[PDB]
């Protein structure tokens, strides 16, 4: 009685928001862009190879130096690079070898990592006594750790396979915040440039957009046909492109709240893993499980290049904060960078 | 030699870490990985207290071999998003209940537990990451088994079984019928041991399928096989 | 299961609250993603605009 | 973290002694060490160093051949053993631990040292622009210092140091690399170069600020100390 | 001189397929960091051996061969000394690389958990070129023996049967008898531990075609110089089947790397990135 008119009234609010989506879809991103000249073909070469890791490499991250970066592979050990010079900075054994993400913080004090642990363990890189130690282990989860941002070098967000996403508060130790909403695990998570929002993708195929101050979702985003991987936000904070095991990444815009591109071919037969954007915005980089990278054109949608030179899937990605290198990992314990 | 003072200490610093990586690289390669599943009350318990958050880590030392059984029974999340991190160990342990012919399943519309337990078994013996990795099949529960077969036929699970309610036709009906879901027989093998809470004979199993296992992928290696 | 009838209830207030939003046409915000690249594209990206030199890892 | 050396005393014109020095409440093994001697006369010169390792050392063109360096890792111990002792030998010699490592801060605490006593080259000389200024609380002091070469690099780092040794106390760093402000220093304390001559600039002189300061260039080796600059009160 | 010109170029053709076969096993070691295990040492020894044959040794033989280019007698000390000891060489890693098998397969724990320092495994890879060098190349060098009016380029004990009787006895009896019983162990293992038929199978053909494949090459040459050395001097004028079972030793050097890097499948990968690309 009572369920099935929620149930029907749900449906009914869920027909209604696609409705005045609908009503906003005017024209697509490819009419608007017709005028603007294509990108042309891209060219990277590797500039830098960096060997050291042992097992699968899961995670990569830069510094706010754009010199500095951390990987985290599960050999159990955490390795800090100079991507300049290729000498290793530190080298931080994992409690835990079963890791599937890191991060590193703006203030470039601290970094963070976790895994099948269901543990965040802070790492300060300042210590007097010369050494890396844990900061602080953030307990809660209930599902192995996806991955984690630092918001500052006290408050980080972090997603779990678990459906639910925490705000922490590392001096404490307690989840300042819990998000939850989706009905798969969530996989990947991307903080906004000004640090007020951000959004998590999930394996239900929707993505959802979060207040840190208050906690609640504001914007849903559906249309992928198979779980979401990655996922990044433009560099306005306007819009954020996500990955899917369907072979398709999409693009998706908050103030329209709809899917303005998508970025796919038909030789492309594998998921996606990583996804990120240039300083500018124009150049889409994605990671596939094929070896290779793609460079999509955000505007045109077009394949400008390709990044090879892995033996195995790619697991992550990254750009500089300047713009001026793109860091690559993969399955084959081997790091490196492109420009 | 176009390298600053401090330049060049950086360097000796990086081929200090480098030379501490490898050599516990080295360490881990002499180290057999072990993954260990099983169903509930499948005793997996009784099989890891003889033996010695999610991920459980449990180490021993058997006959001059290292051991490290990673259990993920307790992980509830999507397997098809954690089970590749454990692609290249060395062998999977699997615990079933014998005494789950008569059990049903939490969701009490499903099969009983035995047949989920059988599609658990053939969910990750033919999957793509362990293709080259055989199975230790440990069947729980025996002595329990036996008592229950007496009051209760084991029809009540296979219905289609035309045999004896006694132990050992029983056993080795059940044994038959979890081996068959072996669809890549001509690159895995299965080690079936019967087990109880009182015997301890199953580290020494262990010990034997491990031992055959690594002389089986050296002569794999050497392209003999 | 009342249950099930506050998760019901749970997402209806949600669905309420995304309907009320404010929507703006695709175009407007094509044309500021647009917007956004050009002014930038310039001189800020280093991948559109590989630098011949001052590259640090050359 | 704290650094206690042992070893000196009275001796002989040509004799010998060994010192030694303990590390505490720091990854010993991680650090670099170096030996820093003052003679009687305010001034400091650098006479040897070791690497993190035992793979790489260095001594001074005044002591080489004659002393000898030496750590023990396991236990956390530095040693100086000393031949054919000199009249010039007398100083007090100080250990300083330094790590080397993209963002690191050489020279960062050093101990306190122990006094030995004897009975009866294109090194980048360091000149500082004054060896004393006058000056009382409340208004800002500049001191200078010049450099015989450029010790601006290619790799874009300007390897010069700046020390306070205050009355009765050992060196403290103040700043490194000419451009960062070590850990703990208030920031009153400001510096900057144009690749030959430098500046440290003191903004409100305080009560606890007064001393010689030491220039230090690491450009390469040999290390070449300043002539030291004192404020008075 | 109409026959020759044919043969010239087959002779050539044989000296670089050997050497580019193993140049590439010693390209792949160089390139590849994981090639760093007891094996992948073993088979670069035995493939420098293989290498230097198909440079050094053939090459000096076509002229002398067919165009009768004189031969000094200090070039035909080196010539002689050189390809017995490559050729030793050879069968000694062949033995080595079967010994190592061995010991995978009956001590499986200790050969894993052991580890071994690049001292031992480089004192192993010395150890089988001094013992070649050793068992052949001193009594070319002295205790010759000497012969008159050059006598072509026969070692120069090959008119004493016994000599001859020894040293074949040590480089081909003795490693032929090891590694029969190093495989016939191997298969003993698996053995007494459908499917299992036909990796048994598998198993057993593989070993025999690695033993049989030494002793066809081998053999033949061995027992025909001390058979010779029985009723003559093994010195002179020889038969086309004396000459085809020369070439069958030398033959030998082109399957090698063929059979034991390729075989592996470490080596194969790295050949793909090199390769494929
Ligand atoms: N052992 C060198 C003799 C020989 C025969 N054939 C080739 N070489």
């Amino acid at each position: 009685s009572e369920l099935d008119q929620l149930r029907q009234e749900a449906e009914q609010l869920k027909n209604q928001i696609r409705d005045a989506r609908k009503a906003c879809a005017d024209a697509t991103l490819s009419q608007i862009t017709n005028n603007i000249d294509p990108v042309g073909r891209i060219q990277m070469r590797t500039r830098r190879t960096l060997r050291g890791h042992l097992a699968k490499i899961y995670a990569m991250h830069w510094g706010t130096d754009s010199r500095l970066l951390v990987s985290a592979s599960q050999d159990g050990k955490l390795i800090i690079w100079d991507s300049y010079t290729t000498n290793k900075v530190h080298a931080i054994p994992l409690r835990s070898s079963w890791v599937m993400t890191c991060a590193y913080a703006p203030s470039g004090n601290y970094v963070a990592c976790g895994g099948l642990d269901n543990i965040c363990s802070i790492y300060n890189l300042k210590t007097r006594e010369g050494n890396v130690r844990v900061s602080r282990e953030l307990a809660g989860h209930t599902g192995y750790l996806s991955c984690c941002r630092f918001l500052d070098d006290n408050q980080i967000v972090t997603s779990s396979g678990d459906t639910t996403c925490a705000l922490w508060d590392i001096e404490t130790g307690q989840q300042t915040t819990t998000f939850t909403g989706h009905t798969g695990d969530v996989m990947s998570l991307s903080l906004a440039p000004d640090t007020r929002l951000f959004v998590s993708g999930a394996c239900d195929a929707s993505a959802k957009l979060w207040d840190v101050r208050e906690g609640m979702c504001r914007q849903t985003f559906t249309g992928h046909e198979s779980d979401i991987n990655a996922i990044c936000f433009f560099p306005n904070g306007n819009a954020f492109a996500t990955g899917s095991d369907d072979a398709t990444c999409r693009l998706f815009d908050l103030r329209a709240d709809q899917e303005l591109m998508t970025y796919s071919h038909d030789n492309i037969i594998c998921g996606i893993t990583s996804v990120s954007f240039s300083k500018s915005g124009r150049l889409l980089l994605a990671g596939y499980d094929d070896f290779n990278c793609n460079v999509w054109d955000a505007l045109k949608a077009d394949r400008a290049g390709v990044l090879a030179g892995h033996d195995n899937r790619v697991s992550c990605l990254g750009v500089t904060d300047d713009g001026m290198a793109v860091a690559t990992g993969s399955w084959d314990s081997f790091l490196k960078i492109w420009n | 030699c176009t390298l600053s003072a401090e330049d060049k200490a950086a360097v000796e610093r990086s081929k200090m870490i480098d030379r501490n990586l490898r050599e516990d690289g080295e360490k881990a390669a002499r180290e057999v990985k072990l993954l260990l599943l099983g169903a509930g009350e499948s005793g997996k318990n009784t099989i890891v207290k003889q033996m010695k958050t999610g991920i459980v880590e449990t180490h021993f030392t058997f006959k001059d071999l290292h051991f490290k059984m990673f259990d993920v029974g307790a992980q509830r999340s999507e397997r098809k998003k954690w089970i590749h991190c454990f692609e290249g160990v060395t062998a999977i342990i699997f615990c079933v209940a014998l005494s789950d012919y008569d059990l049903v399943l939490a969701e009490d519309e499903e099969m009983n537990r035995m047949h989920a337990s059988m599609k658990l078994f053939d969910s990750i013996c033919n999957n793509k990451w362990f293709t080259d990795t055989s199975i230790i099949l440990f069947l729980n529960k025996k002595d329990l088994f036996e008592e229950k077969i007496k009051k209760s036929p084991l029809t009540i699970c296979y219905p289609e079984y035309a045999g004896s309610n006694t132990y050992e036709e029983a056993a080795a009906y059940i044994q038959c019928q979890f081996e068959d879901l072996n669809k890549r027989k001509d690159t895995k093998e299965i080690y079936t041991h019967f087990t109880c809470s009182t015997d301890t004979k199953n580290v020494q199993f262990v010990f034997d399928a491990v031992t055959d296992v690594i002389i089986k992928n050296n002569l794999k290696d050497c392209g003999l096989f | 299961n009342t249950a099930s009838i506050a998760q019901a209830r749970k997402l209806v207030e949600q669905l309420k609250m995304e309907a009320n939003i404010d929507r703006i046409k695709v175009s407007k915000a094509a044309a500021d993603l647009m917007a956004y690249c050009e002014a930038h594209a310039k001189e800020d990206p280093l991948l559109t605009p590989v630098p011949a030199s001052e590259n640090p890892f050359r | 973290v704290q650094l206690v050396e042992s070893g000196g005393g009275l001796v002989q014109p040509g004799g010998s002694r060994k010192l030694s020095c303990s590390a505490s409440g720091f990854a010993f093994s991680s650090f670099g060490m170096h030996w820093v001697r003052q003679a009687p006369e305010k001034g400091l010169e650098w006479v040897a160093y070791i690497s993190s390792g035992s793979g790489t050392i260095y001594y001074a063109d005044t002591v080489k051949g004659r002393f000898t360096i030496s750590r023990d890792d396991p236990k956390n111990t530095l040693f100086l053993q000393m031949t054919s002792l000199r009249s010039e030998d007398t100083a007090m010699y100080y250990c300083v631990r330094s790590i080397y490592y993209y963002g690191s801060s050489p020279f960062d605490f050093w101990g306190q040292g122990t006094t030995l006593t004897v009975s009866a080259s294109a090194d980048i000389v360091m000149t500082q622009a004054t060896s004393s200024v006058p000056v009382t609380p409340g208004e800002s002091v500049s001191i200078s210092c010049r450099s015989s070469k450029s010790l601006l690099h290619s790799n874009g780092n300007t390897y010069l140091y700046w020390f306070l040794q205050r009355p009765g106390q050992s060196p403290q760093l103040l700043i490194y690399r000419m451009s960062n402000l070590a850990s703990g220093v208030p920031d009153r304390f400001s510096g900057s170069g144009s690749g030959t001559a430098f500046t440290l600039t003191i903004s409100r002189l305080e009560a606890e600020d007064v001393g010689v300061y030491y220039c230090m260039q690491h450009l390469e080796y040999p290390l070449t100390f300043g002539a030291g600059t004192k404020l008075e009160l | 001189l109409s026959t020759r010109v044919t043969l010239a170029f087959f002779m050539s053709l044989v000296a670089f397929a050997i050497m580019l076969g193993n140049a590439l096993v010693i390209l792949a070691f160089v390139v590849d960091k994981n090639l760093r295990h007891r094996s992948s040492y073993f088979f670069l020894n035995l493939a420098i051996s293989d290498f230097f044959v198909g440079v050094i040794s053939i090459p000096l033989y076509i002229p002398h061969t067919l165009f009768e280019w004189d031969f000094g007698k200090e070039i035909c000390v080196f010539w002689l000394t050189t390809d017995y000891l490559l050729c030793t060489a050879s069968v000694y890693n062949i033995v080595l690389i079967s010994y190592d098998r061995y010991l995978s397969v009956s001590n499986a724990v200790s050969y894993r958990t052991q580890h071994t320092g690049v001292l031992k495994i480089v004192t192993l890879m010395v150890a089988v070129w001094v013992l070649a060098f050793l068992v052949n190349g001193p009594m070319i060098l002295v205790s010759e023996s000497w012969k008159d009016e050059g006598s072509e380029c026969e070692p120069g004990f090959f008119s004493e049967w016994y000599i001859l009787a020894i040293t074949s006895f040590l480089e081909f009896v003795i490693p032929v008898i090891l590694v029969a019983y190093f495989n016939m162990n191997i298969y003993w293992s698996l053995w007494k531990r459908h499917v299992e038929l036909l990796r048994a199978r598998r198993l057993a053909k593989s070993l025999a075609i690695l033993l049989g494949v030494f002793a066809v090459c081998w053999a033949p040459y061995s027992l025909f110089t001390i058979v010779l050395s029985f009723y003559s001097s093994a010195t002179g004028p020889k038969s086309v089947w004396y000459r085809i079972a020369f070439w069958l030793q030398w033959f030998n050097s082109f399957v090698n790397p063929l059979l034991y890097p390729l075989c592996h499948k470490r080596f194969q990968k790295a050949f793909l990135k090199i390769f494929c690309i």
